[PDB]
């Protein structure tokens, strides 16, 4: 960092962008406090939490942490600096932000303001277009060199993906072999300055080479859009597919939970594969509210082929700031798709909210006689929702999703009550809108029920469908979802049910926001 | 006395009873996850 | 199983209830309104409770009794008892040819003897269906020839399926012991077990 | 000091045995907002007629204690119905019914020797008010004992207008929120969610999303996406410490990740506030002439006293 | 005053109050605004008119101060912060010269 | 058990009893309004 | 009632019983010294 600071502006001398901008708005925060806490850049001279390596699932933008910086001996204005992006075996780098302008320009509007290649809108061009020269929409290649000249200087990247068995970069080894590094000769070091031991295992990085000259007099802040760590997707038959990253939340959580390198080391033994596989398909249900054609930034929202469906109900492109606690990281991965880690009955069970046509029928005469109804309509029932997300349609800025409901305001005597939300791991606008609509629908059912059942009915777990039937009330097979379950050693099970509805899980039709994208074509000098 | 053991067997009730007097005003105990 | 008594084992006259307490246990959601009106809702099932007290038991009689009770505690089944005050055989005949039409719920019941039974079951006597083990209590009776209209204090637990047969004699309560956890017997210097008592309770 | 009639001041001082009844009048939770049905109830043993309204008896069982401190807080009250009425049970446990904003008024009535209401409140010449607020909560507690007497209690929860302390009522600078847009069949049509019915054809905040990015072109590299904090000092109480309080105060906020900086403030008196851009565009044949619109404050203001072009006001000190 | 509307209604009302005293009261039906004041005709309560219980509590520590320091946004400056600080010789003659400062904003 | 109802009827006492053990050190419960 | 005096004589037990239900999740009462 100190060596790199010499080739930077007085400002941004010792600074780095925050890895995660939005993290999640819950009852632990207030609107003012939550939106004031979000930071853009952190100083590296007093923030030891900014030097932790993040892990990315899906297409997300992350800053690069320098780990090496040195110039050539006889060409001191050529500086090699190494930035470590992300953790684990990533699919590749989609694009590189040299300053605040990506190498692949957004659309026609950004093309007429600077020297750029390809289009990120509709076409979905990727960085590999720099080497191939054709229209390519797939990530970089491990260890391949890319040449980018925008007219102000030459920049070469040498993208490296994470691998368990990486070899040392040949360019740096070759330079260090001939005593080519300036500070290597200054301090008298030999070939050991950079050697075959410099493997950098399990860490993706890029060796960006700068040619500082009359025009690019400073090293701009480097950021990249990675595609994320590959995860193991388990199939029902038994085969194991781990070749690409997955947007499914359950697979991302399973990867985070079974990794002893980052996170907790929960072995695959302590997991029922069939239950997890069945629950993944719940998040894999195709949504029919919007059309695939309505998303022009298809490549940069996690999708890989516009022809395919790519219309899953919940899709997550997440950044996990590894400097956080494991408990808080798991708690943040959940609450983005529902989810409830359960340690009952031995294994770790992942359960998500769902509707079933064959729930378990509990009559009140099957209980122990106690019953507590509690509906807190105040503080929990809302008529409209306002959400925010980091949308790649903009320059990874925040976009607000706001809509009202005329039926819910016709009810409640026209009272104005707004639900405030913020999605951290969702980047697709339509998915975020659907999730906000689901939360707004789910807020209208605020009524819980608690009772105890005998040892029989053993096996009840949270987020299970149960039909309650108490003839004294007007209840005949009323839909409930388990919220609290307690098992005693004397064969008594205490339950707390949460009321739900069928309408919660149907998707309302929406319109396309494809024409309301605002690329940041500023921050650069316009040509004559 | 032997009140400690008992309270340790009814902790959630204590938490709820506490959070019920802080909600009188705008304070609540779910604002500790930030810190 | 059957609780021993002088009818099953006449050789042990010490067995037999010195005093039997047939309590009525109907839980109810009773509420005393401020206006003076008392509102009670019946939800929990009703169950007869039987408190049996034994006279001075000699060692062999108590050996038989506690052997039977310990067999009860071992095999875990139910313990049937026959109250003798309700053993007045007021209805002769065989009740197999008596049909109870299906689809009947509530206190009232209609059964057709088809001209088979002889004797009128007066109010206060016991009644029990062939299939279900619940024991009712006749509160009022009214017959028009062969058809009998009987009103029972506890509502019919199960709706008649058209095959249940009336049982006007030899009615046994399917009970469970409530003194099992700490059941002690004292032996006097006179040679008799004194103060043997049971707190039974009808199950289901 | 709630003034009391001198006539009541004699009865409350001479008579020892006071017969008091609480007259409850709650709005029925209804599925829709149409009409306004009221259930009138009383704690007295006989029905009490007040202003021609028969407050029927036999349902209410107990009422809680209304406490009010000198610190702002929700005023919670809890009155319980019998719960075995089986006509009040269905109203509470009905499906698809909401009582988010249903009110309740409770009177404190004193009965005379002849059975009438002793006038106390001077303005109304009737009984006092015990509590008037909103219904926020509820529940029923069934307890079926397998041997003995069971009980059931329906408890309604009440509070004042500030029950939802985590509620942000503000006009966020956006078209979708200002006009209350909602998809009806296949288009985003304005609905009744707008605070006024005349907001449905107001396109003032139409170009507010792109205003900041367009404006950033004509600014310094710093202050590119920034705005001054609307309120600098907010108040030092026992909830803060000196160091924390004076460190929290901020001067400028970034507009690309602070959605709370796009809310419209309300100003009473002479105060300095920043302007939130809602439109920015240049002329066609004169591109160096740029029109930018800043929205200052809310409501009918008296006027603008001065404008700070940069950090220097137009009218010098 | 400036009311940052992004705040909650509850907190905005709680902040408007405590600037002039004030206590919103929902008792006796209406909303009543009461501020601290002195009166020459207060209501006379004798202890024999009470129910017999009585609790006196004086927490002089943590609540009694001898000097005050406050701050405000003053338009005399360029809307910057100005500090108002003054002492009291009588209150420090009492309390045996202890230095205790009240901090306000 | 039936202790929950009781505690819900004496919440302010619980709040005060809690804040009386946090004042031993410099902690207090009036520092939640910020968050 | 006279429960206030008692609770004021057992405050530390209340604090511990509270902090024992907040540790179920990741919340704890030692995060108030910051504020």
């Amino acid at each position: 960092t100190t060596i790199l600071a010499k080739y930077q502006v007085k400002e941004e001398r010792y600074k780095l962008q925050s890895k995660k901008k939005l993290f999640g708005l819950s009852r632990s925060y207030s609107l003012k406090k939550y939106y004031e806490t979000v930071t853009k850049e952190v100083d590296l001279d007093f923030n030891l939490a900014a030097k932790f390596i993040p892990v990315v699932y899906g297409v997300q933008k992350i800053p690069g942490i320098p780990i090496f910086a040195d110039t050539e001996l006889n060409n001191p204005n050529i500086v090699y600096v190494v930035y470590a992006f992300a953790e684990g075996e990533i699919d590749g780098f989609l694009d590189f932000y040299i300053g605040d302008s990506p190498m692949i320009c957004f659309d026609e509007t950004d093309s007429d303001t600077r020297t750029c290649f390809g289009r990120k809108k509709i076409v979905g061009d990727t960085m590999h277009r720099l080497a191939a020269g054709t229209s390519t929409s797939q990530p970089s290649v491990h260890g391949q060199e890319y040449k980018y000249n925008d007219g102000n200087g030459d920049i070469r990247i040498w993208t490296f993906h994470g691998k368990p068995d990486q070899t040392a970069a040949q360019v740096l080894v070759d330079i260090a072999k001939k005593k080519g590094f300036y500070l290597q000769n200054q301090n008298g070091n030999g070939p050991e300055y950079w050697d075959s031991r410099y493997k950098l295992l399990d860490t993706a990085y890029a060796i960006v080479r700068f040619t500082i000259n009359e025009n690019r007099t400073e090293i701009p802040e480097i950021s990249a859009e990675v595609q994320g760590k590959k995860v193991k997707v388990y199939n029902s038959d038994g085969t194991i597919k781990a070749d690409k990253t997955s947007l499914n939340g359950i697979w991302q959580l399973m990867d985070y939970l079974t990794s002893d390198r980052y996170g907790a080391d929960i072995t695959l033994d302590q997991f029922p594969l069939q239950k997890v596989i069945s629950e993944a398909k719940i998040l894999d249900i195709i949504d029919e509210s919007y059309q695939t054609s309505w998303q022009p930034y298809w490549r940069y929202v996690g999708w890989n082929d516009p022809l395919s469906e790519n219309r899953q109900i919940v899709q997550l492109n997440t950044i996990l700031d590894t400097s956080e606690s494991v408990f808080k990281n798991v708690q943040g991965i959940l609450e983005s798709f529902g989810g409830a880690i359960n340690n009952l009955s031995g294994e770790y069970r992942i359960t998500v909210e769902k509707y079933s046509t064959n729930p378990l029928r509990i009559n009140f005469l099957d209980t122990y006689g106690d019953l507590d109804l509690s509906d807190t309509t105040g503080r929990n029932k809302f008529n409209s929702v306002q959400a925010s997300l980091v949308d790649p349609a903009l320059s990874w800025k925040t976009n607000s999703i706001t809509f009202y409901n005329s039926k819910f305001k016709e009810q409640d005597k026209g009272l104005d009550k707004k639900l405030q939300l913020s999605f951290a791991n969702i980047t697709n606008y339509y998915t975020a809108r659907s999730y906000a609509d689901r939360e707004l629908k789910k807020s209208r059912y605020s009524r819980t029920l608690s009772f105890s059942v005998p040892y029989k009915f053993i096996g009840i777990e949270p987020n299970d469908p149960i039909a309650f039937t108490y003839e004294r009330y007007g209840w005949k097979d009323k839909f409930f979802l388990v919220d609290e379950v307690e098992n005693t050693r004397d064969g008594k099970i205490n339950l707390v049910l949460q009321e739900y509805g069928e309408d919660v899980f149907i998707n309302s039709e929406q319109v396309d926001n494809s024409g309301n994208d605002i690329p940041d074509i500023s921050n650069n000098v316009l040509p004559p | 006395a032997s009140f400690r053991d008992f309270a340790s067997n009814n902790s959630t009730a204590f938490r709820d009873a506490v959070e019920l007097a802080l909600n009188e005003n705008g304070t609540t105990l779910k604002s500790l996850g930030n810190s | 199983m059957r609780l021993p008594d002088p009818y099953t084992n006449p050789e042990y006259p010490g067995l037999g209830f010195e005093s039997v307490n047939l309590v009525d246990n109907d839980p109810m959601i009773r509420d005393e309104l401020p206006n003076g009106k008392v509102k009670e809702v019946k939800i929990s099932a009703q169950y007869w409770g039987i408190n049996i007290s034994y006279p001075e038991l000699f060692p062999d009689e108590y050996a038989f009794l506690d052997s039977r009770l310990l067999e009860y505690k071992r095999t875990g089944d139910y313990l049937d008892v026959l109250l003798p005050q309700y053993e007045a055989f007021r209805v002769r005949g065989d009740t197999k040819s008596v049909t109870i039409p299906a689809g009947q719920k509530g206190s009232q019941i209609i059964l057709n003897t088809n001209g088979t039974l002889t004797g009128q079951p007066k109010a206060g006597d016991l009644f029990k269906l062939s299939t279900h083990p619940k024991v009712y209590k006749i509160t009022n009776f009214s017959s028009s020839g062969n058809v009998w209209n009987i009103s029972l204090y506890p509502d019919l637990f199960i709706t008649t399926t058209g095959s249940e047969k009336p049982v006007f004699n030899g009615i046994l309560f399917r009970t469970k012991l409530m003194n099992g956890d700490s059941f002690g017997s004292t032996l006097n210097n006179n040679g008799t077990y004194s103060g043997i008592s049971l707190s039974l309770r009808e199950s289901l | 000091m709630k003034k009391i009639l001198d006539s009541a001041k004699n009865y409350l001082n001479t008579h020892d045995k006071l017969k008091t009844a609480c007259l409850i009048a709650l709005e029925l939770p209804s599925s829709s907002g149409s009409a306004a049905t009221y259930i009138y109830l009383t704690d007295y043993f006989r029905d009490v007629t007040y202003n021609g309204i028969l407050y029927r008896s036999g349902k209410v069982k107990s009422i809680s204690s209304h406490k009010q401190n000198r610190q702002l807080s929700i005023g919670s009250l809890s009155f319980t119905i019998t719960g075995t009425a089986e006509d009040e049970v269905l109203k509470l446990v009905q499906n698809g019914v909401s009582f988010l904003d249903r009110g309740i008024t409770i009177h404190q009535a004193i009965i005379n020797e002849e059975g009438n209401i002793l006038p106390v409140d001077p303005d109304t010449d009737g009984p006092l008010l015990f509590f008037r607020g909103r219904i926020t909560g509820g529940g029923i507690k069934d307890n079926v004992n397998t041997s003995g007497i069971g009980t059931s209690v329906i408890t309604w929860n009440c509070s004042n207008q500030f029950y939802d302390f985590d509620r942000v009522n503000g006009r966020y600078t956006d078209d979708a929120s200002h006009r209350g847009l909602e998809v009806v069949n296949g288009t985003l049509q304005p609905s009744n969610g707008a605070k006024r019915p005349e907001y449905q054809e107001d396109y003032g905040f139409f170009h507010s999303n792109k205003s900041t990015t367009i404006l950033a072109k004509y600014q310094v590299k710093e202050e590119r996406y920034k705005l001054q904090s609307k309120k600098k000092l907010f108040g030092l109480s026992r909830s803060y410490s000196l160091k924390k309080y004076y460190e929290t105060v901020t001067k400028e906020v970034d507009l690309d990740f602070n959605l709370a900086a796009k809310f419209i403030p309300v100003v009473y008196g002479v105060q300095k506030i920043p302007g939130i851009p809602i439109f920015a565009d240049t002329e066609l044949n004169n591109p160096n002439i740029v029109y930018v619109v800043y929205a200052f404050a809310e409501g009918e203001i008296d006027g603008f006293l001065d404008f700070y072009i940069g950090d220097s006001p137009m009218i010098c000190f």
